[PDB]
């Protein structure tokens, strides 16, 4: 039962850190969106 | 005229600083993305190990 509870919590924190990694990936994605939008608006400013 | 020259020089300095800061923050974001990619890769390898350990 020690092994059972331990593997249970292992898979549990697996899932938790996995959700956190998904959130961080979405963060990186919106981050690259922010990079692209800052790039285009900066470039527009520089064009003018 | 002196005041105008001072202001113009300040503006040029600040603009160059903002350009450098933008490039640096983008580069550091790239580095963080790369390290996150490495962490995710080893995490997926460990998750496969856990999937096999479920049979262990």
């Amino acid at each position: 039962k020690d092994l059972n509870e331990l593997q249970a919590l292992i898979e549990a924190h697996f899932e938790n850190r996995k959700k956190e990694e998904e959130e961080l990936v979405s963060l990186k994605d919106r981050i690259e969106r922010r990079r692209a939008e800052r790039a285009e608006q900066q470039r527009i400013r520089n064009e003018r | 005229s002196d005041k105008l020259k001072e202001a113009e020089t300040r503006a040029e300095f600040a603009e160059r600083s903002v350009t450098k800061l933008e490039k640096s923050i983008d580069d550091l974001e790239d580095e963080l993305y790369a390290q996150k990619l490495k962490y995710k890769a080893i995490s997926e390898e460990l998750d496969h190990a856990l999937n096999d350990m479920t049979s262990i």
